[PDB]
């Protein structure tokens, strides 16, 4: 199926293409970070113009005015004001920067464990089965591209654990034996190719007793005239 | 509509989003039509005019400032010789007058300020001088939009309605899509015991 | 058959600045603004965190796109489902172990309510159950192919390494013994143990926090009282200025303090509930090659239940 | 929270009074500029006058909740309110609902049935 295998993956490289190209927006994680630094920064810009108690905000016109004792009275309410609201920009800094580093944590994973390789995990590179991924650089960020395997178009068949053939039991090598109403064939699982069952594909355990199912049929031999 | 809006003070300011808190005429109130009954003067007054005819105005309680129309003022002492809106205050011993006149219309415009005649009278009373309108001034809160030759172009009044409030809570004009937290309420005592 | 349980979500809490500093005085208010914009900060930083606290839970919970049904005749080889299945004859969708553990575990403060309420959360891990028994694991990668219940358990000891007939041969045996283990685990439940004990730490936190908070109201910080009624009727308003800036000098310690703490509280509770959306995605959707991370011995099959402010998984 | 009467020797209590929060819901002012009003927790019956009075006032358990109309639809969420009640935007006027989980399904289960798939898709 190479050449419509080839032409799926081209068509959605071009829909991830059209998507970021219309102004649907999707950086919405990698704006958030910009606006919250830049939200705190000018909150401590604009805590320079509170007064704190004192005369005025201005320190200029503190000294201009007054005179050495009475003016340390006026700077101590400005010097305790501005010390508090750097300590407080400073603390929700380093509570941020701690997210942004396990954020970091989690994407040098992923590049180790989805692009230098192929991942058993569910949901860990995409949803569906995991094929390849592929990097993209961004501002402050990293973009990743997973491909993945999407079984389409399914279909009602009649199954059995079992089949039953000279008084022994037969089980599938790796597959499971299907019906399509007359006939029963094995077939892999995630995909549907069924063939002949012959004792090269089953393997057999035991007399036909035991299992909860067992079906009767005809198990071919390969080694026919001889 | 939007009118009766002045310049709060003197400091150039260019492309911000300045907060004031002063008083102001407020959006869509109601305004009287005249075409001259001795009107009072309540903490102060929008006037707009729609040739020739009205020249100057009465002040004063019945000491009682008048202006006359070739300017010339007689504030009873001290002398001074120097569509139509004009605003009028009389805040700790000054008297500030903001005007400005153009080509009710739906346009914005700001007025900027005039003269300020420094006499420390009291005012109850007005009277105009011979198509004239009267507002009476609110203490509000507006959200001024300066531009990049530092003049208003809008303004918001936060008392108006909810969407008003929202606006001077996110300190835009353009609000996105959700749901924000923008004040309180409470019930007052009726009486004491 | 053992048992995991992991905290998803704390309680949603918003703290009125000015109300708690001065509630009801406007000489206490206009002082209060020559500090700025302090109060705007801490409303900002608590709204955040409210919202985190419904995010974590949609991750966590809703990883389905269909609500999926159980078909009324149950025969799944012999193996029975009925103390985790959904009871319809009492009025919720909350099943027999999730009654069990739902069980066992003004000032200007108010609690906002979740978004997702105990019906739609227990909707949810019902459908993941009725998914998972009806159709393995290919719900979670595409749409649900039925399978008979005996194959599927047979495909999973097929990833263990072991073959199938192993299964298929001892099928009354691995049914009995999957059918006791629960029967143990609805008693240890039903029995007085404290286990439940990860979930009652965080409402434990959270109230301890609330009660200083409360408590620091009545510290006068070196004023001549506590109440700031008492101030306003004893003193004028020049010397009442300086005994009430010393009352709001302690209570902006108090609200900065109590805010700190649950920024940090909130940073270790968005860890959890990202382990607990791997542990979903990992252990209950798909079966699991990680040596002890779902369960003890080899992984076969998980299911979910839900707990208050958690998620309980049963692991086989 | 009680105290005495110091004439006529009654015991009476003390409570506060109302004290909620006030939220808008809105849609983009590039769409519109109908907003509706949510009351934190005060039952409708102790609540501006146009979005204070009239109709369109719904009680759910997060407060009332003035300016929109109650639907029995139920849609993926837009706006969150809380309890399972979410808002939206849809002659365009703002609605209240239930919000819903997602599609109803139920899978052809039975003891020897099997679907297997026929094809793929690359995503
Ligand atoms: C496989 O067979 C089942 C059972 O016949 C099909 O499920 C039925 O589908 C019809 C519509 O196609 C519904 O009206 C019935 O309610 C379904 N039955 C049950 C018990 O749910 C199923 O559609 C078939 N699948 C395929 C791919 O052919
Ligand atoms: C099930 O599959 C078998 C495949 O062997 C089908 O049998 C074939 O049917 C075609 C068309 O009638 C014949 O040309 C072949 O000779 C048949 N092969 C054999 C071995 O008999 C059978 O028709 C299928 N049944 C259904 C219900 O689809
Ligand atoms: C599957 O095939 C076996 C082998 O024939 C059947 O078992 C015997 O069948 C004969 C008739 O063919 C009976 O006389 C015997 O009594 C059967 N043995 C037993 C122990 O009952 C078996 O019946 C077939 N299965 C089905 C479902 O038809
Ligand atoms: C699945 O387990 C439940 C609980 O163990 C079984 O329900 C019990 O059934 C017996 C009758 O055999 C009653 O005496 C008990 O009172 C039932 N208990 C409860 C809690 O309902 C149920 O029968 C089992 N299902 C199957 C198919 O065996
Ligand atoms: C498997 O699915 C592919 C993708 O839909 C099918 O290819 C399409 O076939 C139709 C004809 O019915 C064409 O009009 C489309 O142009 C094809 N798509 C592409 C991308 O080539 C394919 O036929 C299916 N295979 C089977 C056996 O049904
Ligand atoms: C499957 O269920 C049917 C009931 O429709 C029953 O007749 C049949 O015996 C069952 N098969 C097995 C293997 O138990
Ligand atoms: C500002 O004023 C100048 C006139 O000197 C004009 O050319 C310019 O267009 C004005 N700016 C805007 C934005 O209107
Ligand atoms: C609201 O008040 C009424 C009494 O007028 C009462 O019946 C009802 O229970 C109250 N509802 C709530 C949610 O408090
Ligand atoms: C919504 O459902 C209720 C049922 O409790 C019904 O009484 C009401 O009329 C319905 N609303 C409309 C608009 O039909």
């Amino acid at each position: 199926n190479q050449k419509l295998i080839a032409n799926q993956f081209n068509s959605a490289i071009g829909k991830i293409q059209d998507s970021l190209s219309s102004t649907a927006s999707a950086l919405g994680k990698l704006q958030d970070v910009v606006n919250q630094n830049a939200q705190a920064l000018n909150t401590l810009v604009k805590q320079l113009s509170s007064n704190f108690g004192a005369i005025s905000s201005v320190l200029n016109d503190i000294l201009s005015r007054l005179d050495p004792p009475e003016a340390e009275v006026q700077i101590d309410r400005l010097i305790t004001g501005r010390l508090q609201s750097l300590q407080t920009y400073v603390t929700q800094q380093l509570i941020r920067a701690a997210e942004i580093r396990a954020s970091a944590n989690l994407a040098a994973t992923k590049m180790s464990e989805c692009v230098l390789g192929q991942s058993k995990r569910v949901d860990f590179c995409g949803k569906g089965y995991h094929l390849m991924s592929f990097p993209q650089s961004a501002p402050h960020g990293v973009v990743f591209l997973h491909v993945t395997y999407v079984p389409a178009q399914e279909k009602n068949f009649t199954t059995a654990p079992a089949i039953c053939h000279d008084g022994k039991a037969h089980f599938p090598r790796e597959g499971v034996f299907v019906s399509n109403g007359t006939h029963w064939f094995v077939t892999q699982r995630n995909f549907y190719e069924p063939q002949i069952i012959t004792t090269d594909n089953t393997f057999v355990s035991g007399n036909c007793d035991v299992v909860i199912g067992i079906v009767n049929n005809t198990v071919y031999d390969p080694l026919q005239p001889e | 509509f939007t009118r009766g809006v002045y310049y709060p003070d003197k400091v150039f300011r260019s492309s911000v989003l300045h907060s004031t808190q002063d008083l102001f005429l407020p959006f869509f109130s109601n305004v009287t039509w005249f075409h001259n009954p001795v009107l009072p003067f309540n903490d102060g007054v929008y006037f707009a005019s729609t040739s020739n005819i009205i020249r100057g105005w009465i002040f004063g309680t019945t000491q009682s400032l008048l202006i006359v129309n070739n300017v010339v003022i007689k504030v009873c002492t001290f002398e001074y010789v120097s569509l139509r809106e004009f605003v009028f205050k009389n805040i700790d011993g000054y008297f500030k007058i903001y005007s400005k006149h153009t080509p009710l219309p739906q346009g914005f415009s700001a007025l900027e300020p005039l003269v300020d005649l420094p006499i420390g009278i009291n005012i109850t009373r007005f009277q105009t001088l011979l198509a004239y309108y009267v507002g009476y001034l609110q203490p509000r809160t507006f959200l001024l939009k300066y531009n990049e030759n530092g003049t208003i172009t809008d303004a918001v009044d936060c008392a108006l309605d909810p969407l008003s409030e929202t606006k001077c809570t996110l300190k835009s004009f353009t609000v996105e899509k959700g749901i924000y937290q923008t004040s309180n309420f409470r019930v007052q005592p009726t009486e004491s015991i | 058959v053992t048992t995991e349980i992991l905290p998803v979500s704390m309680t949603k809490t918003s703290v009125d600045c000015t109300m708690y500093i001065c509630g009801d005085s406007t000489e206490c208010s206009n002082l209060l603004l020559q500090y700025g914009s302090f109060c705007t900060q801490l409303n900002r930083a608590l709204t955040g965190i409210a919202v985190e606290q419904d995010k974590n839970t949609q991750e966590v919970f809703a990883q389905v796109k269909q609500i999926y049904k159980t078909p009324p005749i149950k025969d799944f080889g012999g193996f029975n489902f009925s103390q985790i299945l959904p009871d319809p004859s009492k009025p919720s969708k909350r099943s027999f172990i999730e009654d069990l553990l739902f069980n066992k575990v003004f000032n200007g403060l108010t609690v906002l309510p979740p978004l997702l309420t105990d019906e739609m959360i227990a909707q949810y891990t019902s459908a993941l159950l009725a998914g998972t028994i009806t159709s393995g694991w290919t719900f979670g990668a595409g749409a649900a192919l039925q399978i008979p219940f005996a194959m599927q358990m047979a495909y999973r000891f097929n990833g263990i390494g072991v073959t199938q007939n192993v299964l298929y041969e001892n099928q009354k045996l691995i049914a009995n013994q999957f059918n006791s283990a629960i029967g143990k685990i609805q008693d240890s439940l039903s029995s007085t143990a404290s286990a439940l004990g990860k979930l009652q730490d965080v409402v434990n936190q959270n109230a301890q926090a609330l009660n200083t908070l409360v408590k620091q109201l009545s510290s006068n910080f070196g004023a001549i009282s506590s109440v700031l009624n008492d101030i306003l009727s004893r003193l004028d308003p020049p010397e009442a200025e300086v005994q009430i800036d010393r009352l709001i000098t302690g209570r902006l310690q108090s609200l900065q303090t109590y805010v700190t703490q649950q920024l940090i509280r909130a940073a270790e509770i968005r860890a959890s509930a990202n382990l607990a959306a791997t542990k979903m995605s990992e252990c209950v959707l798909g079966q699991s090659k990680r040596v002890d991370f779902c369960g003890k011995g080899y992984h076969l099959m998980s299911f979910p239940q839900s707990a208050p402010h958690g998620v309980v998984f049963l692991h086989v | 929270d009680a105290v005495r009467d110091p004439q006529t020797l009654e015991i009476l209590d003390i409570t506060p009074c109302s004290f909620g929060g006030v939220s808008v819901i809105t849609p983009g002012t590039n769409t519109s500029n109908q907003v509706a009003v949510l009351y934190q927790d005060v039952n409708c019956t102790e609540v501006w006058r146009v979005y204070s009075t009239g109709s369109n006032v719904f009680q759910t358990r997060a407060g009332c909740l003035i300016g929109a109309e109650h639907v029995n639809n139920s849609y993926e969420c837009d706006i969150p309110i809380g309890a399972g009640i979410c808002a939206s935007y849809q002659s365009q006027s703002i609605i209240a609902y239930t919000m819903s989980l997602g599609a109803e399904n139920s899978v052809a289960y039975s003891n020897n049935s099997i679907a297997i798939p026929t094809n793929f898709t690359i995503s």
